């Protein structure tokens, strides 16, 4: 699959300055002239917030100052001016292929320190090796047979994002090769909940999970998130911890 | 392995499907004062849609099938409105014109891109470009005029060439936009483009005339079918030299097969044609090939 670089772990600023992040593919993600990737904003505790579709189209209410460039391999956000409000970690993510991949990410700091949804995660937080889970991800205030993809992320420890499975309005489900065999993803139209399904979990799967809406326009862009629910997996039971 | 099966193939069913176009569109049906002409332009395109969509749901069904169409079914719609009505047009304009005339004029593609490109997506294009299209102007204004005026046939071959000009348009756009898969795009336009044209005779009763035409010339039948056969068979050799090559060599030799296709049909057909005319359609076939050489 293909695998995204960034190269500046940290960036140092100073408000007012201009700052150039960069993002590097295993593989061209250009298709017809248009490249296929996405930027994201996550400030600390919170979903990423979704920036730019294509390489340089802005997503419509984001400040002017964000502006993406760049094509075939090699790509770069930059922001002119630049204020303590866009201090955060910038991810970034192709959609050529089918696992969509993020970043490692990029984190920025100051140099001398009817279209509204509501998603809402829900399950187990502590869980035992090897045992099934089930999360519930419950749609307020959208149908989530109308429109647009549901999607489940998880964010390992590390900032380290995944994509992890969607199910369309439509029904059809597209999954991630290497979970493909571990997980399932179901829905419930009469509740309007849509359901992750994971069996036999191991300890590499302690994250915290997102259920996120998407569309797509130059690549899949997941626009809304949801706040997102810790998953620990731990042989003994934690406790005063 | 090497991979000149693309070529053959593509050249094969493509030149059978022309020679086929023109022994039903242009056959003479009866003779003396029951001699009738085939006006069933509507029926022909329904059946090459319905075979096209057929071929193209066992492709998908079977090769390639873990993709996920992203592209909306009303863009499906609107591209497929003017996908049927460009091939349409181009067969109604053979009930006026000659068949090397409908062919030289189909090819002038590039013309109504570009313009529509100029005109509305507001593009620009290197000096090459504009040099490519005004050979191929040249060569169309040798070919369809003399020193010796437009009717009918001239103006379903321009209404033919804008509308393929917009489907062209409607396709980059969405395949930009939607990553749309070949087999997928003819899929969809197909099936769209058969259930408007079954909407279409049934509420214009072209069916029932057709069909008693058929019984009056039984031999049609298998025309039409091995027409509709041969065009999906060269929509899946194409989608094939696609996925191979490219798009560059799938336009180069569709060019060459458009030329050996009006050769063979002034030869066999003995369609007239003069010394002079033949300047202009070589000039515009190179044209056309240095334009797709020069992007
Ligand atoms: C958008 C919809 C998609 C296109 C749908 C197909 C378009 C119509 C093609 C089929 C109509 C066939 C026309 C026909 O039968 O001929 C008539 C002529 O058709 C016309 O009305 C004029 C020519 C075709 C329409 C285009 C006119 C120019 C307007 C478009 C401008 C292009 C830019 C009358 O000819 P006649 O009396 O000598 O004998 C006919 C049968 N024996
Ligand atoms: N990449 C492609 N190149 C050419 N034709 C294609 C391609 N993909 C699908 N097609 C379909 O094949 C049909 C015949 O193509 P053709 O007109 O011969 O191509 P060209 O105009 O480049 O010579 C068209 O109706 C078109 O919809």
């Amino acid at each position: 699959d293909i695998v995204m670089t960034q190269s500046p772990a940290s960036l140092t600023v100073s408000l007012g300055q201009s700052v150039t992040i960069s993002c590097r593919a295993s593989e061209n993600v250009e298709y017809y002239g248009t490249s296929l990737m996405q930027w994201y904003q996550q400030k600390p505790g919170q979903p990423p917030k979704f920036l730019i579709y294509g390489a340089s189209n802005i997503e419509s209410g984001v400040p002017a100052r964000f502006s993406g460039s760049g094509s075939g391999t090699d790509f770069s956000l930059n922001i002119h001016p630049v204020e303590e409000d866009d201090i955060a970690m910038y991810f970034c993510q192709q959609s050529r292929k089918v696992p969509y991949t993020f970043g490692s990410g990029t984190k920025l700091e100051i140099k001398g320190s009817s279209g509204e949804v509501q998603l809402q995660e829900s399950g187990p937080g502590l869980v035992k090796p090897s045992q099934s889970l089930s999360l519930t991800c419950s749609v307020t205030g959208y149908s989530i047979t109308s429109d647009y993809y549901w999607n489940w992320i998880r964010q390992f420890p590390g900032n380290k994002l995944e994509w992890m499975a969607y199910i369309r309005y439509d029904g059809t489900s597209d999954y991630n090769p290497s979970l493909k065999n571990r997980i399932s993803i179901t829905r419930d139209t009469s509740k309007n909940q849509f359901f992750l399904k994971l069996n036999s979990v191991a300890t590499e799967d302690t994250a915290t999970y997102y259920c996120a809406r998407a569309y797509y326009y130059d690549g899949i862009n997941f626009d809304y998130w949801g706040q997102g629910t810790t998953l620990t997996v731990s042989s003994e039971n934690l406790y005063f911890q | 392995l090497r991979l000149p099966l693309c070529f053959l193939g593509v050249f094969v069913c493509y030149f059978y499907y022309g020679i086929l176009q023109e022994k039903i569109t242009r056959g003479k049906y009866g003779e003396g004062a029951k001699q009738e002409t085939f006006t069933f332009a509507l029926t022909l395109v329904f059946i090459q849609c319905v075979i096209n969509a057929v071929f193209a749901k066992i492709l998908i069904q079977f090769f390639d099938t873990a993709r996920v169409d992203h592209t909306r079914s009303w863009l499906y719609a609107a591209c497929s409105i003017s996908y049927l009505g460009a091939m349409v047009s181009s067969n109604s304009a053979l009930q006026f014109v000659n068949y090397p005339t409908q062919v030289l004029g189909k090819s002038c593609k590039p013309i109504p891109v570009m313009l529509l490109g100029v005109t509305l997506l507001k593009k620009k294009y290197p000096l090459a470009k504009y040099l490519c299209v005004l050979l191929i102007v040249a060569g169309v204004a040798l070919f369809m005029y003399k020193p010796k005026t437009v009717g009918y046939g001239e103006l379903l071959l321009l209404l033919s060439l804008t509308l393929d000009g917009l489907t062209g348009v409607s396709q980059d756009h969405m395949r930009a936009h939607y990553q749309t898969g070949s087999n997928h795009m003819m899929l969809n336009i197909n099936l769209w483009s058969t259930l408007l044209l079954g909407m279409g005779i049934l509420f214009t009763g072209e069916l029932w005339e057709f069909l008693s035409f058929a019984e009056r010339y039984p031999a049609i039948i298998y025309n039409i079918l091995l027409f509709g056969l041969t065009s999906a068979l060269g929509q899946s050799f194409i989608f094939m030299t696609v996925v191979y090559f490219g798009p560059l060599t799938c336009s180069i030799i569709t060019t060459t097969r458009k030329f050996f296709t009006i050769l063979a049909s002034v030869i066999l057909f003995a369609n007239p044609i003069s010394p002079m005319q033949w300047v202009g359609t070589v000039l515009v076939f190179l044209g056309l090939g240095l334009d797709a050489k020069f992007g």
